[PDB]
């Protein structure tokens, strides 16, 4: 009995290419297929042009490339209807679409301007693949009470995705945090914003940096919070002066200063030592069961003065956590579903209090004493447990195990993983065990394909069908062949830069078995690719070797980047950043925009065959009617903890 | 007369080398006009070094200076070439 | 004008202190090699004595956007002046600007004749005819502060200028900063 | 000011001949005593604190000065900060230290003190000091809103010097005059002057016998020493005006000329004799010829 399957992204997008996988399972000879999208509900025939045939050459696997226009069509999600007709047979599914065009990033020359100093800004404009596209953009400049004081409307057509711009700050105007907002003329709701402060300032001639010996304070730490103050001119040179330091406690957004913690220390040879004592910190509140102070944060303001009296600088390290344990423990990179009997790969996430990944930290589970595993440079630890073939929820609890910490000082956390719920409770499973390290484009990743089923229908399974999500779109969809008696097959996955920052892998097979029942068994896995520019960009020095240049002197600048690329330059007196270092552009900031835009909401797997598919950004609709829970929510499941 | 002593010879070479430059200083100073302010700011300080150095008849000051002025002269040429 | 020192006639001050610059656009059209086009850029540093931070973003339709790492460049000097003017003074009120003289020479004290240039638009010990100089000594690896008290005399944008020269060396700096004068 | 008070007493000491005592008095205008606060002082060109004193202070509590500043040789210490643990909201907190001039100079700029609490700098106060200048205040000349600088000054003088320096470019008037009144005030001494002839008329349309007030910094009322009923004479610049036509004023400055005419009952005395016949070969040299061109 032939079966045709349709596989698409969970949520489509306007004015961009999407892809969907056509498959002919168990059919003979060439099968011609026509695919058509219609507005919903009714008929507009928004895209029909595409036709294709599934040759026995290419194991009946199809390629769908299409671009949905943006015709004259709210608050209620709009959809579309993908209709794929193999020969005469006609399968179709009802999916969600978004007006979200892509992304927008804004760059300002400085982080902070004075009244009457012009602000330069660039709007980088791109699609969901972070490729430069050309649309029309609107750009507002709100003052600090939110009122647009200027807008323009600009097109990025033939501008290689880069819109230069400026705005002359008026002479009198409110100081405060201004904002630049921009959206695609197609989709007003997805707005983009960067800020910039407007203040009156002269630039400072050094930077000041405050630092706790620990990234947190331990409540039972008799020594109190120790802090090293550091000053050095912008031209790199050490500072002499005296510096006033003072502390406080934060609760939520609420801030209490400890007036008594005020200390005046000498800043000698660019550095100084100073401390909040446990006593002041408690008196300062009022000696409540110290335990009470748990969860709140500390902060230190330092203010240096040069001995010349010429120039002052403030600076503050904020929200240092008050904690009973140094480390935190997270299961949000570990799936929430295992396969009974099969080894479960645990991705424990171990953050310092602040939020930073903690390196080389040991972890293990409740039960077994011998099992240990450190944390690679990504604050990640790979532990694998062999599970029992029992239809019982598997509760795991992990716990730190650092020598030199007391068992009370160690940190734990618990999660609950449910078994994969098969079809007709047949006990047929698929596992993808993937060696887990820092993957890098070029490196080759092995995907262990492990088959779990009674040899009865084992000979039947001939092939695995695999797919790759990335930046929420299909990046590849292929087949992995299998021969009877095999439970393990290994997939050579070349890893190119197109995989960054992270890609999803969903493999599924299908068969008839038990009692004439049409089945689908599957598995989804998330893997970080070590983030970094997709091409490259570097700006080193021109003169291979040299002494410091001199005011007004010629210097040669070297730029190593992708052929034909456009570079946009700016150099900024680092003295600015001592007044404001916020709202700068980072590539890391972009990767962060791209992940929060993932349509896949789970680290791995599915509750059922049909979950694996909706968890990664996907839908599976087959002739035999086995489709996936249709998706009609734009965002992922509102966090339920 | 005969020949000069060691000091005597070296000292008089440096000097004339030095002079050799101070001669066509003014020509240089004048090419700075077109050039970015660093050139002017530079040559003027280098010029004096020389003239004092030259009149001071002391080897150090004279060579040290010999070189200062040499450099900036070269940084002028390099400059005027990227401009035709 | 024949001493072991540089002349105010010959001091060309620093004056160009942007807070951001090189807001330029370059294109990697060069012959790729090992996949990496390389452009050599000729830039002229601005007068400020600080550390510049250069940020590049690249946009390619093949490979996309790319926030290059920051890349630092430090312009400095062994001796120079820091003219620390405040944001704004009020015409006809008397204040005291400070010229901070930095000597970052390893091991020897510096003797400087530093000098606040005369400006008709200010009321300073400096006249059309008489100059205003002290002669001072800075230890090595440190700073000497030099008070100049003045009185702004005309609203709008006025300009303070200091020059100093070290003796026996032929080192000299001069800064020309400008401050907002506002009426009461 | 308002947030801080600042009284800076620069007195000479009893018992060198130059050395004196600087006294600084501050109070905070508020309900509580201020916290940690800065005194940012500067020396008068030629002075620097007596060290033995400065230590004394830093040994004190409520006060401290950084080693860094102590170690330097008094000579190298022309600015200096004194940190304070507090300043009373109640009464004035004062102190002082002998300073010594080690350096001989003419035109000694004024030192100044500054105060503030470490937290906020814009709420400062800032008092100058100086041995002669009343308030450590430079010498200016301001009418209503317009100010102009008045820190300037004031062998034989030949019957020919005079013929020269006068028929210069600038000069937009010359006069004989008769010092009539002398109104002495805080700032500026008016020397109301009659115009006993317009030896070189100009922009200011003055009918002789008409008065016009001439002004000079309280700082020179000593050096010019003009006295009522005398009869001096002079030429100043076209710029030196004050206000608008025809209710102007004239300003006595550098490029302004002033030169006694020794009364005619003192033209007899055998010492004024050459001059009352050169002055006499000048006006007469002028009225008639007036100028070369
Ligand atoms: C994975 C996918 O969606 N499409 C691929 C694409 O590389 C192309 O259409 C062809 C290779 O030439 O094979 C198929």
């Amino acid at each position: 009995s032939p079966m045709y399957s349709i596989i698409t992204p969970n949520i489509l997008r306007l004015e961009s290419e999407e892809t969907m996988v056509l498959e002919a399972h168990d059919a003979q000879g060439d099968v011609p297929v026509t695919v058509t999208v219609h507005d919903f509900p009714g008929k507009k025939l928004v895209l029909s042009s595409e036709k294709t045939v599934l040759t026995p050459a290419t194991n009946h696997m199809g390629n769908v490339t299409f671009t949905i226009p943006a015709n004259r069509e709210k608050g209620r999600n709009k959809f579309v209807t993908v209709q794929a007709t193999f020969g005469t047979q006609v399968v179709e599914k009802v999916v969600l679409v978004s007006l979200q065009s892509g992304y927008l990033f804004i760059q300002t020359d400085k982080t902070i301007y004075t009244p009457g100093s012009t602000v330069l800004y660039r709007i980088f404009t791109v699609n969901h693949k972070l490729l430069p596209v050309g649309r029309t953009v609107m750009v507002n400049i709100e003052n600090p009470e939110g009122i647009p004081v200027k807008q323009d409307s600009l097109s990025s057509q033939n501008q290689l995705g880069v819109l230069p711009l400026s705005w002359d700050i008026p002479e009198l105007v409110n100081m405060g945090q201004w904002k630049i907002r921009a959206y695609y003329e197609n989709s007003p709701q997805q707005v983009f914003s960067t800020e910039f402060e407007v203040k009156e300032y002269v630039l400072p001639s050094f930077e000041v940096i405050v630092e706790p010996t620990e990234k947190f304070y331990y409540i039972y730490n008799e020594k109190g919070l120790e802090v090293t103050i550091t000053a050095r001119f912008l031209y790199g040179k050490k500072v002499e002066g005296t510096a006033f330091v003072i502390f406080g406690i934060q609760d939520g957004e609420q801030r209490i200063s400890l007036p008594e913690s005020l200390k005046r220390i000498p800043i000698e040879d660019g550095s100084g030592e100073v401390v909040l004592s446990r006593k002041v910190l408690l008196d300062g509140v009022q000696n409540p069961r110290a335990e009470d102070l748990v969860g709140k944060s500390l902060y230190v303001s330092a203010t240096v003065i040069l001995h010349s009296g010429s120039d002052m600088v403030q600076a503050e390290r904020s929200g240092i956590p008050i904690v009973t344990s140094p480390y935190q423990i997270h299961f949000t990179k570990t799936p929430k579903y295992f396969k009974p009997g099969m080894p479960f790969d645990l991705m424990v996430f171990v953050t310092n209090p602040d939020g930073s990944p903690a390196y080389r930290v040991p972890v293990a589970v409740q039960g077994e004493d011998t099992v240990q595993s450190l944390t690679q440079g990504d604050g990640v630890a790979k532990l694998s447990i062999n599970t029992h073939p029992s239809q019982k929820p598997l509760s795991i609890t992990v716990r730190t195990k650092k020598q030199e910490l007391s068992e009370a000082e160690q940190a734990t956390r618990t999660m609950q993983a449910l078994p994969y719920s098969t079809v007709g409770n047949s006990n047929n499973y698929l596992h993808l065990s993937v060696l887990r390290t820092e993957l890098r484009p070029g490196e080759t990743l092995n995907v262990n394909f492990l088959l779990r089923m009674d040899r009865a229908h084992e000979a039947k399974i001939r092939y695995y069908t695999y797919l790759i999500m990335n930046k929420g779109r299909l990046l590849k969809a292929g087949r992995q062949v299998r021969e009877p008696g095999q439970d393990l097959v290994v997939l050579p996955l070349s890893i190119t830069t197109d995989f960054i920052p992270s890609f999803r892998l969903v493999a599924y097979y299908t068969l008839i078995g038990a009692s004439g029942q049409r089945e689908v068994v599957a598995d989804s896995v998330w893997v970080d690719v070590k983030d970094s520019c997709v091409g490259s960009l570097v700006v080193k020095s021109g003169q291979s070797e040299d002494r410091q240049p001199v005011p007004g002197q010629q210097m040669t600048l070297k730029i190593e980047g992708d052929h034909g690329a456009r570079v946009v330059l700016v150099a900024v007196d680092k003295g600015v950043f001592v007044l404001n270092k916020k709202n700068k552009l980072t590539q890391s900031k972009i990767w962060d925009v791209v992940e929060k835009a993932d349509i896949g909401c789970t680290p791995g797997s599915g509750k059922d065959y049909a979950g694996v598919f909706s968890d990664a950004g996907l839908t599976f609709t087959s002739s035999s009617g086995q489709q996936t829970a249709q998706r009609a929510e734009l965002q992922c499941p509102q966090p339920a903890a | 007369t005969s020949l000069p002593t060691s000091n005597e010879y070296q000292n008089e070479k440096l000097a004339n080398e030095l002079k050799s430059l101070l001669d066509e200083l003014n020509v240089n100073e004048l090419a700075t006009g077109s050039l970015n302010t660093y050139y002017k700011r530079t040559i003027k300080i280098s010029g004096q070094k020389a003239m004092y150095a030259l009149k001071s008849k002391d080897f150090k000051k004279m060579s040290e200076a010999k070189y200062q002025l040499q450099k900036i002269y070269n940084e002028i040429d390099e400059a005027l070439k990227s401009k035709y | 004008l024949d001493e072991d020192i540089i002349a105010e006639e010959n001091i060309v001050s620093r004056s160009e202190f942007p807070e951001s610059w090189l807001w330029n656009v370059e294109d990697l059209k060069e012959p790729p090699k090992n996949g990496i086009s390389t452009k050599l850029m000729n830039i002229f540093l601005k007068d400020s004595i600080t550390t510049w931070e250069i940020l590049a973003v690249s946009m390619s339709d093949k490979k996309g956007i790319c926030v290059a790492d920051p890349f630092e460049v430090t312009v400095m000097q062994d001796f120079f002046i820091d003219l620390r003017l405040p944001y704004s003074v009020v015409r006809n009120e008397q204040v005291e600007i400070r010229a901070v003289l930095y000597n970052y020479r390893q091991n020897q004290e510096l003797k400087v004749r530093v000098e606040l240039l005369h400006n008709p638009a200010f009321c300073s010990l400096a006249t059309t005819k008489r100059r205003h100089q002290q002669t001072v000594t800075i230890p090595p690896k440190s700073s000497l502060s030099v008070p100049y008290v003045i009185v702004p005399l005309k609203t709008g944008l006025q300009e303070v200028e200091v020059k100093a020269a070290v003796y026996h060396h032929f080192i000299s700096d001069g800064v020309r900063k400008s401050l907002k004068v506002v009426p009461e | 000011c308002n947030k801080f008070d600042l009284k800076v007493t620069i007195k000479p000491a009893p018992e060198a001949k130059n050395t004196m005592i600087l006294e600084i008095c501050t109070r905070y205008r508020g309900d509580q005593d201020a916290t940690m606060s800065i005194l940012d002082i500067s020396m008068m060109t030629g002075f620097a604190p007596d060290t033995d004193d400065l230590k004394q202070l830093a040994n004190g509590v409520d006060r401290y000065i950084s080693k860094y500043e102590l170690d330097k040789a008094f000579s190298d210490r022309n600015t200096l900060i004194i940190y304070l643990d507090k300043v009373s909201h109640s009464e004035d907190d004062c102190l002082a230290f002998k300073v010594h001039q080690y350096f001989n100079v003419e035109l000694i700029q004024p030192g100044a003190v500054k105060v503030y609490a470490y937290y906020n700098l814009e709420e400062s106060c800032t008092r100058f000091y100086h041995p002669e200048k009343e308030d450590g205040k430079l010498n200016k000349l301001c009418r209503d809103e317009l100010c102009r600088c008045a820190e300037e000054n004031c062998d034989k003088v030949t019957l020919e010097e005079r013929l020269d320096k006068a028929c210069e470019p600038g000069v937009d008037y010359v006069y004989k005059t008769r010092l009539v009144k002398v109104q002495l005030s805080n700032d500026f001494d008016e020397y109301i002057m009659a115009i006993e002839q317009t030896i070189k008329s100009g922009s200011d349309e003055v009918q002789v016998g008409q008065q016009r007030t001439f002004i000079s910094p309280i700082k020179c009322r000593e050096a010019l020493k003009l006295e009522e009923k005398k009869h001096y004479l002079m030429w100043g610049l076209s710029s030196d005006f004050w206000g608008e036509k025809p209710n102007l004023s004239y300003i006595i400055g550098k490029d302004t000329w002033v030169e006694h005419w020794p009364e005619e009952d003192e033209c007899q005395d055998e010492e004024n004799q050459k001059q009352c016949q050169d002055l006499g070969a000048f006006t007469e040299s002028m009225v008639v010829f007036g100028c070369p061109n």
